[PDB]
């Protein structure tokens, strides 16, 4: 079987970053945190280039897409049923192992319950012990209460959802449902008010195209994407979708027409684009633009 | 010069010995002037009377302004290290928000 594409592949990664796109100046833009007094160089063109090449460098590595992962399985694992210490506890202990160097998914975090039975931690139980001892900046012992839905909410009125989202991988781990519950949302939000402008140029474009395409809604981000002239971006999108989907019509489509370029995004919409008229408008009204200006 | 502000910085009463009084009064007023946007000035006003030395050292410094280079209109551009006769001055460049740590007359 044709090995499913995964969110790390090599092939994807590259589509996804380009799509992404790079804007040294919001990648980049100030933190407002404590200042220090500004240092100065003079530097001529070949020097300036240079540390250009640096920046966007680096403009590189702070663009990492944080991990997609599936949501992880309930542990339910009963390691004894010791039934001499029922009764003789009224709380239940906790145990966890704190050597330094175990891999926190791999460390025992066990619970001797009341009834006497020693099971394995939940995976509630072992992300709150593991901050309360080996602590990470960002990362609150309980659960913040600006994730609830209203909180949420709001955030989203006031285009905040790159902070959402990076606070979400701060305190949330990637395979939780609470992790994806969070970015599920913010996804969706940017969806029904097309506002995938806030997210690029940053860390969480990839996995927002990522769950569009999976989820077969890629109509308003192609609109979108061809509205602000970025059509090579657009024909990637629609790459990655005859990806993920093989055996899909438009795949299929694309094959049998050898479509490249324009003409991808022209396939899509006849065949399994859910609102292809607009798509067809807006990809007619750029090549309209384009050639009546030039 | 509406747009300006006038500000005192020391006031000194000095008396010497004229025949009018014996010892005569005197009234030594320094003052500074700013439209707080570059320009400003410094002149010393004497007189008899404290309110004639205020207004011929407060007209008198309109007519000396300097125009100071404000970096990005909040600071200044480099540190400036300086000695004027006995008087070592030594500033620093700093970051939006810090405020002016400074000798109260340097504030002003």
């Amino acid at each position: 079987e044709v090995k499913k594409p995964a969110f790390m592949d090599e092939e994807v990664q590259r589509i996804l970053t380009k799509i992404t796109g790079l804007d040294l100046q919001k990648t980049f833009r100030p933190a407002i945190q404590p200042l220090k007094p500004p240092t100065y160089k003079l530097m001529t063109q070949a020097q300036l280039e240079e540390a250009t090449r640096l920046a966007v460098e680096a403009a590189k590595v702070r663009l990492k897409m944080p991990p997609v992962l599936e949501e992880r399985k309930p542990i339910n694992d009963v390691l004894a049923e010791d039934k001499i210490l029922e009764g003789t506890e009224t709380n239940k202990y906790v145990f966890t192992d704190i050597s330094y160097n175990i891999p926190h998914r791999e460390r025992f975090i066990v619970v001797r319950e009341p009834s006497g039975t020693l099971r394995k931690a939940s995976w509630e139980e072992r992300d709150r012990v593991i901050q309360i001892y080996f602590p990470k900046e960002g990362r609150r012992v309980l659960p913040p209460v600006i994730f609830k839905d209203e909180n949420l909410k709001t955030m989203y009125s006031q285009d905040r959802h790159a902070d959402v989202l990076n606070l979400c991988v701060a305190q949330f781990e990637p395979d939780s449902a609470e992790y994806i519950k969070v970015h599920h949302q913010t996804y969706e939000d940017i969806d029904r008010h097309g506002k995938y402008e806030l997210l690029r140029s940053t860390r969480h474009f990839g996995g927002m195209a990522w769950y569009f395409v999976n989820k077969k809604k890629i109509d308003g981000l192609l609109i979108d994407q061809i509205q602000r002239d970025l059509v090579d971006d657009a024909t990637s999108l629609v790459q990655l979708y005859h990806m993920l989907h093989p055996d899909g019509q438009s795949a299929q489509e694309a094959k049998e027409q050898a479509a490249e370029g324009v003409d991808l995004i022209k396939v899509f919409a006849k065949t399994e684009a859910q609102r292809g008229a607009y798509i067809e408008l807006a990809l007619q009204t750029y090549q309209e633009i384009v050639t009546s200006h030039s | 010069y509406e747009d300006f502000d006038t500000r005192i910085l020391e006031v000194r009463n000095v008396f010497n010995m004229t025949a009018k009084e014996g010892r005569k009064k005197s009234v030594r007023v320094l003052v500074a002037v700013g439209n707080g946007n570059g320009a400003a000035g410094f002149a010393i006003g004497k007189a008899a009377d404290r309110g004639d030395a205020f207004r011929k050292a407060k007209n008198r410094a309109i007519h000396y302004l300097h125009y100071i280079e404000r970096y990005e209109g909040h600071t200044i551009f480099h540190d400036i290290s300086l000695r004027f006769k006995r008087t070592q001055i030594r500033m620093k460049k700093q970051p939006r928000g810090y405020g002016l740590r400074c000798h109260r007359a340097i504030i002003t």
